[PDB]
């Protein structure tokens, strides 16, 4: 129902599995918890905010939102998006 | 791929529910992409087109890719007993690769853009541009 | 309607949504059943300020335009009952922007 996501700062996002099964490298990384050597809190706190965001939105009307990136964040969260494939 | 020769009025409407500046692109009869003038964010306009006619939407000024009544392509269909068809412009849920590549995209301007620490696949994506062209060859496979 | 929460403590957070009218004392069932310690040994805050078991999200601050997916509020957990303070370790620092604006 939940898993664990540990930065590789120490910090624990735990989070609804299917929400995470958003990311395929993550689904195969389970198949409990995943702890990710390469990526800070700034960014995986912004992941997991991300799967919240594309679970709610996805096969909908009610016009969607900017999901939102501060500048300083971008390169860091474009990595991680891209290992994760999401 | 191309707009069907008409040549029955379609009363049309593009309702803007997105946050960019929208530019319709309408499809030829041969299958050209042509551009129309720009609709800004909260905006609406009322337009005359063509039972059978293609048109697509992108951000005017990236042309990232946008949503029409749910799905890419919009068929201005029968107006009959009803008036004006309706043209509801949305993003979509971007993948979080492509929705990252979209800010990095306009916060560097790609002549300076060698310049960051990256894996260079990474590099190659930043500078593929989303495109009419392209996205009117890849939606030509199905 | 659903609320999005980060419900945090330490270095522990957890993400979830719930109704605008759910209760207070409702979240602290939900935290019970992923950090498994009752609802009495817990309190939870919306910034310092610390909130009563009988109340509503909404009524509480989580009401949609507050508490948005993408942006999700935030909810201090604390733990104990003598009650630990409340101590939420912020998140990493992003390095500064490389030369760009």
């Amino acid at each position: 129902m939940y898993v664990k996501l540990i930065s590789s700062d120490g910090h624990e996002f735990i989070v609804k599995r299917e929400h995470a099964l958003t990311s395929g490298t993550i689904k195969a990384m389970l198949s409990n918890e995943v702890n990710f050597r390469e990526i800070p809190s700034h960014v995986l706190s912004k992941v997991c905010m991300y799967f919240t965001y594309k679970v709610r939105y996805t096969n909908s009307s009610t016009e969607i939102p900017e999901f939102p990136i501060a500048p300083e964040i971008a390169l860091e969260l474009l990595m991680a998006a891209n290992f994760l494939d999401c | 791929l191309r707009s069907v020769n008409s040549r029955e009025p379609s009363q049309v409407i593009f309702c803007n529910r997105s946050p960019r500046v929208v530019l319709p692109v309408w499809l030829n009869f041969d299958g050209e992409p042509q551009p129309y003038p720009t609709l800004p964010p909260g905006t609406g306009r009322r337009i005359h087109s063509y039972r059978g006619h293609l048109w697509l939407f992108r951000d005017a000024g990236t042309h990232d890719g946008l949503l029409v009544n749910q799905t890419e392509l919009f068929v201005p269909s029968l107006n009959v007993d009803g008036q004006p068809i309706f043209a509801n412009i949305t993003l979509p849920v971007y993948t979080l690769k492509e929705r990252c590549l979209q800010v990095v995209r306009s916060l560097v301007k790609p002549e300076n853009y060698r310049r960051l620490d990256i894996v260079r696949s990474l590099y190659e994506d930043l500078e593929d541009h989303p495109n009419v062209q392209k996205d009117l060859e890849r939606l030509t496979q199905e | 309607m659903d609320v999005f929460l980060m419900i945090r403590r330490h270095k522990t957070t957890i993400f979830t949504d719930a109704k605008e009218s759910s209760t207070v004392f409702e979240l602290k069932r939900i935290v019970e059943g992923i950090l498994k310690r009752p609802p009495d040994e817990q309190r939870l805050y919306k910034d310092d300020q610390l909130l009563d078991d009988g109340k509503t999200l909404g009524e509480c601050g989580f009401t949609s335009q507050t508490a948005r997916p993408q942006a999700p509020a935030t909810v201090g957990l604390a733990f104990r009952a003598t009650f630990e303070a409340l101590c939420i370790e912020p998140f990493s620092s992003p390095p500064e922007l490389p030369d760009v604006m």
